[PDB]
RNA sequence: GUUGGGCACUCUAAGGUGACUGCCGGUGACAAACCGGAGGAAGGUGGGGAUGACGUCAAAUCAUCAUGCCCCUUAUGACCUGGGCUACACACGUGCUACAAUGGACAGAACAAAGGGCAGCGAAACCGCGAGGUUAAGCCAAUCCCACAAAUCUGUUCUCAGUUCGGAUCGCAGUCUGCAACUCGACUGCGUGAAGCUGGAAUCGCUAGUAAUCGCGGAUCAGCAUGCCGCGGUGAAUACGUUCC
C-alpha cells in the first residue's frame, strides 16, 4: 500500500482534520517539514543535490 | 598543631630514607647518610623542645 | 520608498543595494544610504541515517538577510530610472 | 566625559567617567538599588580601587543584556576601559591586574545528541 | 557510514544553488514545480547528456538555464527544441519560460556526464574497467588534477557485490576550496543495480 | 598532560579574605553564591557574636586544627592493597580543611547550616569536633602504616 | 461537549427517536462509541460495536452523564 | 471536636483546619476571611463566641462524613452500572486512563 | 526614545585589520621543537562547530526511495466504520519530581538570549478564582505580537513532622482544541492526599562559562513534550599523577 495512501492523502476528505502532511516526493508521513512540504530524507537528497536554495551545512 | 605536625613529618621522612637505605644498601651510595643523620638529628631537636 | 531587499546570499544583494544606490545617488534624490536589517535565519536538525540513530545527525542552516534603503526627496528621474533596473531573481525587491 | 565600552558574557555596559565623588547610577539607579551582593560592588569597583582612582570620578552606566554579574563584568570592563580614556598612565598596572582582557567564555552551544553541550545523557552496558 | 557529499558540503562557499531565487510566501509550490521541471528535464534529455539545470524565479518568469556540452542537440533546428521543450513546460508548470543554454567546453569535467557514460557503458556490457579507465584517460587528457571514480554493486558477480575504487591525481576532500565535482548515476542491469560514483578536483581558488 | 593551576577571587566585603569567598565557592549549591554568602556571613557574624572575637582568627584557628599533614594514598603490589603515606601539599591542606568543614557542618544537623558551620567552627576551634574526627582517623591511618613512605 | 451542547451521532438519535415515537424494539446496531447518552435512551437495550461484535448493553437511570464505550471494554485480559 | 475530628492546637489556624477531611487550604482561607481571625493565631488561643462562628461555618459547608458517604455512593454507582471506569476501580488498574506496562504502583 | 535633533555610543550586516612561536631570554645538534618573558582583546591547533581515510561488524535500512530474484492476484490488492499500536502479573534502559531550612508559602524589586507569526502572531478592554471567554489595535514583522523570564535579591510567615515537605492516586464540577477527548488529549477549580526522611551489590556524566541548577524558544502539530533541538541566568570542586581498569 503505497500509490494508494499518497492518493488518499491527495484526496479531500471528509474532514479537514483527517487531512495531514505527507511527502510530496518520496512517500511517507513522519518528518514532513512544513516549509519544504519534503519528506526529511529527500530533503536531505535534494539539500545535498544543490537544490532548495536556503539551506547549506550548518555552523554557529 | 605545630608540634605533632612535625613529629608525624619527621617520622615519615625518616621512614623513607631508613627505607630508602634499607632496600639498596650498596647504591645511590651516600646521600642518605647524610638524609637519615640530620632528620634523625632535627627529630631530637623537635621532641626536645 | 522604502526598499528592502531580502536574499539568501551577501554579494548578490550587495549588488542589488548598490545598483539602485548608485542610480539614485547620481540623480540628487540624497540616498540614505543601505541600511543594514538583522537576518532571519531557520535551523533544520535531521536525523542522518535513514532507520536507526537519533544520536547522528545533521544541521542545516537557512539565513535571509535583508537591507532597507530609503529615497526622500522625490526626483523622479531616479523612478524612471529604478522603473528599468533588471536585477536578478536572488533579491526580491519590494519598495 | 571620559567613555569606555565594557563588554561581558552578552552583557554591554556603557560608563561615562564624570568628574565627581564616586557615585555609580546604573539605569538611572544606584549600585545596591539594581545590584546587590556587594562581593560584585567591590569587584566592580576594582579598577577604580587598584589604580588611586577613589573619588575624583562619579560613573555613570547605560548597561544591557545579559544578567547581573554578567553587567557586573560588563561594567568594570567599561570602567576599566574609560579610566584609561581619563590617564594612559597605568597600564601596566591595570594589564598586571587582568582589566583588559574581556573575558571570551561565552556559554558554549548545544551538541546534537548531547544534553547539554558537555553532556552524554547515560551509558549502559 | 562514510563521507558527505562534496556538492552538498560546498554550497554557499563556492559552488552556487542551482535553484536560485527567494521566498515569497509559496515558496514550497515553486520547490514542488521544479522537482517536476527536473524530473521532466532528466527523463527527455538524459538521452541528449545534460548534466544540470539552473532555475530562476522573477515574478512571473523563470529562466530555466541547461548545461549540456554540445549545443545542436538542445537548440537544433532552432525553432523545434526551444518550442518542443518551452510548451509542455508552460503548460504543465503554469507560466512563463525562457530558456538560456550554456555550453559546457571541457564536456570530460563535469562528473554528471562523465557518470553517466559510465552508466550507459555498463548497459551496454563494457567491462568495468574499461570503462573507468578509459574514462580517467579522457578526464585526465581533458584536463584535470584528479579524478576518483568508485563503481559498486553486483559486477557480474553474483552473491557478492563489492566497492571498485579507481583514481588519479589528487582529490582533497578535506580542503573546503577545492571545487569538486560530485555525481551518482544508476545502471540497472539483468543482476539488479550498479552505483557510480565520480568526482573530479578540477583546480581550486585561491 | 602536566600539571595545570587555578585562580580564585581575592575580597569579601566583610572579613577580606581569599579563604573565605574560597568557602563562598564551596558549598555552593546549584549555582547559587547568593544563599552560601549570606549563610557565610550570617554564621561569622554569630562566631563574632558568641565568642568575643574577631571570627578570622577563630577560623584560621579551626583551620589550624583540621589541616592534615599526612594522606594515605593507595598503593596496590600484587594483592596487598597497601597504603603509603603522603606529606600533604598546603594547597590541598588547605582544601581537604574546607571540604571537612562543609561537610560535617551541613552534616551534623541545627536549625539552619549558619548554625551547624557556626557550631562547627567553634568545636575546631576548641580543637575537639566533627571534621576533626577525620583528622584524628587520617593521622592514625598514617601513624599506623609509616612503615612505607 | 461543553457549551456547543452534548453530543451524539445524527443517525443513531433518528433511530433512538423512531424508537421512541413507537416503542421499543430489538438492539441498536451503533458503531458510534463516541457519543454521550441522553437521558431519553434510558431502557434501551443497544448494541455497541466494540471492535470486533456487537454487546448488548440495557440503559438505566444512572447511566447518563457517561457515554457509550464506557459500557464495552475493547481488550479482554485474563 | 468540630467535625467529629481533632485539630491540633500548636498549629496556625489556616493548617489546623486542613485536617478535617473536606477542608484543605484555601476552603479555610475562605473561612477564616468570613470569620476574620487575620489567620495569625493558634487555635489553643480563641474565644467561644470567635470558634463557635468557625464551627457553624463548617456545619453548612459539605465536609466530613457527607463527602465520605457520596464519594462511597459514586464508587458504588460505577461499580454497579457496568462502566469500565469502575472496571478500574475494581480490579486495581488507574482510573483516569494511564499507561499500565510500567509504574501504576499506587494500585498494587 | 514619545517628538523634534544626532551618528557620536551600543547595536546590526558588509568590507577590512588582527595571532603568525611573530619577538625576547633560556634549554636543546646549530635543527625541529620546548619552558619562561614582553606586547596584546585574543598565545601557542585562542573556545567551539562543520569536515569522519583504507577498512571492520555479510552491523542497520526491500518500511523513505529505487530495486534483481521469488510469491499473491475478484487478493498478500482497494474502500469504509470500529478497535488496537496507550493491554499488565513482571523485569529493564533513559527521564521528570521529591525526600526539605541553601526549605515551604506570601508580598516587593530587577536582569536575558535565541527563535517563530498570514485564513497565522494576536496587543488593549471586559468577564471568569483559574484554565480561559467576547470585541479587537498593530504586525508579512530590529517597529507589532508571542513575551508578565525563572532561579536571584529583599521583607513577612512556619520551625524539623511523613509536616505549611512532596505530589502520586482518586471523586465531583469545569475550560480549550477539534466531526468527535469512552478506551485514548492538555489544562484549571475544589476535596482527598499516598510511596518517599538522601537509596544494597553495582554503576554514569563532566577538566570551565564546563558540571550542577533556573527558566525561555522552535519544530512536529487543529489539539497533544517530562522527549529532542537551540537559547540565555547564576555558576563551581578538582586534575598530584599513569600504580590499576
Amino acid at each position: 500500500a503505497k500509490k494508494s495512501m499518497i492518493a488518499k492523502q491527495q484526496r479531500t476528505p471528509k474532514f479537514k482534520v483527517q487531512e495531514y502532511t505527507r511527502c510530496e516526493r518520496c512517500g511517507r508521513p513522519h518528518s514532513v517539514i512544513r516549509k519544504f512540504k519534503l519528506c526529511r530524507i529527500c530533503f536531505r537528497e535534494l539539500a545535498y543535490k544543490g537544490q532548495i536554495p536556503g539551506v547549506k551545512k550548518a555552523s554557529w | 598543631a605545630a608540634a605533632a605536625a612535625a613529629a608525624a613529618a619527621a617520622a615519615a621522612a625518616a621512614a623513607a630514607a631508613a627505607a630508602a637505605a634499607a632496600a639498596a644498601a650498596a647504591a645511590a651510595a651516600a646521600a642518605a647518610a647524610a638524609a637519615a643523620a640530620a632528620a634523625a638529628a632535627a627529630a631530637a631537636a623537635a621532641a626536645a623542645a | 520608498i522604502r526598499i528592502r531587499l531580502k536574499a539568501y546570499d551577501h554579494r548578490i544583494l550587495d549588488q542589488s543595494a548598490e545598483k539602485i544606490v548608485e542610480t539614485a545617488k547620481r540623480s540628487g534624490a540624497s540616498v540614505s544610504g543601505p541600511i543594514p536589517l538583522p537576518t532571519e535565519k531557520s535551523v533544520y536538525t535531521i536525523l542522518r541515517a535513514v532507520h536507526k540513530y537519533k544520536d547522528s545527525r545533521e544541521q542545516f542552516e537557512m539565513r535571509t538577510h535583508k537591507r532597507l534603503i530609503d529615497i526622500v526627496n522625490p526626483t523622479p528621474q531616479t523612478v524612471d530610472a529604478l522603473m528599468r533596473l533588471d536585477l536578478p531573481s536572488g533579491v526580491d525587491i519590494e519598495i | 566625559q571620559y567613555y569606555g565600552t565594557g563588554r561581558r558574557k552578552s552583557s554591554v555596559a556603557r560608563v561615562r567617567l564624570v568628574p565627581g565623588e564616586g557615585r555609580i547610577v546604573v539605569n538611572n539607579r544606584e549600585i545596591s538599588e539594581h545590584i546587590p551582593s556587594a562581593a560584585l560592588i567591590e569587584d566592580i569597583k576594582q579598577p577604580l580601587t587598584l589604580t588611586e582612582t577613589a573619588g575624583t570620578y562619579d560613573v555613570l552606566v547605560n548597561v544591557h543584556g545579559g544578567g547581573l554579574s554578567g553587567q557586573a563584568g560588563a561594567i568594570r570592563h567599561g570602567i576599566a576601559r574609560a579610566l584609561l580614556e581619563a590617564d594612559p598612565e597605568y597600564r601596566t598596572t591595570l594589564k598586571r591586574a587582568g582589566l583588559l582582557t574581556r573575558d571570551a567564555r561565552m556559554k558554549e552551544r548545544k551538541k546534537y545528541g548531547l544534553k547539554g553541550a558537555r553532556r552524554a545523557p547515560q551509558f549502559s552496558k | 557510514g562514510q563521507k558527505v557529499n562534496p556538492v552538498g558540503l560546498r554550497i554557499g562557499v563556492i559552488r552556487d544553488w542551482e535553484s536560485k531565487w527567494y521566498a515569497g510566501k509559496d515558496y514550497a509550490d515553486f520547490l514542488h514545480e521544479d522537482l517536476k521541471i527536473r524530473e521532466y528535464i532528466s527523463k527527455r534529455l538524459s538521452d541528449a547528456s545534460v548534466s544540470k539545470v539552473e532555475i530562476e524565479r522573477a515574478a512571473n518568469r523563470v529562466n530555466i538555464t541547461i548545461h549540456t556540452a554540445k549545443p545542436g542537440m538542445v537548440i537544433g533546428k532552432g525553432g523545434s527544441e526551444v518550442e518542443a521543450l518551452r510548451k509542455a513546460l508552460n503548460s504543465l508548470t503554469g507560466k512563463r519560460v525562457h530558456i538560456n543554454i550554456l555550453e559546457i567546453k571541457r564536456a570530460d569535467l563535469d562528473a554528471q556526464l562523465v557518470a553517466d557514460n559510465i552508466a550507459r557503458q555498463l548497459e551496454n556490457r563494457v567491462s568495468f574497467r574499461r570503462a573507468q579507465k578509459q574514462q580517467i584517460q579522457r578526464t585526465m587528457r581533458a584536463g584535470a588534477q584528479g579524478v576518483k571514480t568508485m563503481v559498486s554493486g553486483r559486477l557480474g558477480g553474483a552473491d557478492i557485490a563489492r566497492s571498485e575504487y579507481y583514481s588519479e591525481g589528487t582529490v582533497p576532500l578535506h580542503t573546503l576550496r577545492a571545487d569538486i565535482d560530485y555525481a551518482t548515476s544508476e545502471a540497472d542491469t539483468t543482476y539488479g543495480k550498479l552505483g557510480v560514483k565520480v568526482w573530479i578536483y578540477r583546480g581550486e581558488v585561491l | 598532560k602536566g600539571p595545570v593551576a587555578k585562580r580564585d577571587v581575592l575580597p569579601d566585603p566583610i572579613y577580606n579574605s581569599k579563604l573565605v569567598s574560597r568557602l563562598i565557592n564551596k558549598m555552593m549549591i546549584d549555582g547559587k553564591k547568593g544563599k552560601s554568602q549570606t549563610i557565610l556571613y550570617k554564621s561569622f557574624d554569630i562566631i563574632k557574636e558568641r565568642t568575643g572575637n574577631d571570627a578570622m582568627e577563630v577560623f584560621e584557628q579551626a583551620l589550624k586544627n583540621i589541616m592534615p599533614v599526612l594522606e594515605v594514598k593507595a598503593r596496590r603490589v600484587g594483592g596487598a592493597n597497601y597504603q603509603v603515606p603522603v606529606e600533604v601539599r598546603p594547597e590541598r591542606r588547605t582544601t581537604l580543611g574546607l571540604r571537612w568543614l562543609v561537610n560535617y557542618a551541613r552534616l551534623r544537623g541545627e536549625k539552619t547550616m549558619e548554625e551547624r558551620l557556626a557550631n562547627e567552627i567553634l568545636d575546631a576551634a576548641n580543637n575537639t569536633g566533627a571534621a576533626v574526627k577525620k583528622r584524628e582517623d587520617t593521622h592514625k591511618m598514617a601513624e599506623a602504616n609509616k612503615a612505607f613512605a | 461537549s461543553l457549551k456547543k451542547g452534548p453530543f451524539v451521532d445524527g443517525h443513531l438519535m433518528t433511530k433512538i427517536e423512531k424508537l421512541n415515537e413507537t416503542d421499543k424494539k430489538q438492539v441498536v446496531k451503533t458503531w458510534s462509541r463516541r457519543s454521550t447518552i441522553f437521558p431519553q435512551f434510558i431502557g434501551h437495550t443497544i448494541a455497541v460495536y466494540d471492535g470486533r461484535k456487537h454487546v448488548p448493553v440495557f440503559i438505566s437511570e444512572d447511566m447518563v452523564g457517561h457515554k457509550l464505550g464506557e459500557f464495552a471494554p475493547t481488550r479482554t485480559y485474563k | 471536636r468540630i467535625a467529629g475530628v481533632d485539630i491540633p492546637r500548636d498549629k496556625r489556624v489556616v493548617i489546623s483546619l486542613t485536617y478535617i477531611f473536606g477542608i484543605g487550604r484555601t476552603t479555610a482561607q475562605q473561612v477564616l476571611k468570613e470569620a476574620g481571625v487575620s489567620e495569625d493565631t493558634r487555635v489553643r488561643d480563641l474565644t467561644e463566641e470567635e470558634l463557635g462562628k468557625i464551627r457553624d461555618i463548617i456545619d453548612k459547608l459539605k465536609v466530613e462524613g457527607d463527602l465520605r458517604r457520596e464519594v462511597s455512593l459514586n464508587i458504588k454507582r460505577l461499580i454497579e452500572i457496568g462502566s469500565y471506569r469502575g472496571i478500574r476501580h475494581r480490579r486495581g488498574l488507574p482510573v483516569r486512563g494511564q499507561n499500565s506496562k510500567n509504574n501504576a504502583r499506587t494500585r498494587k
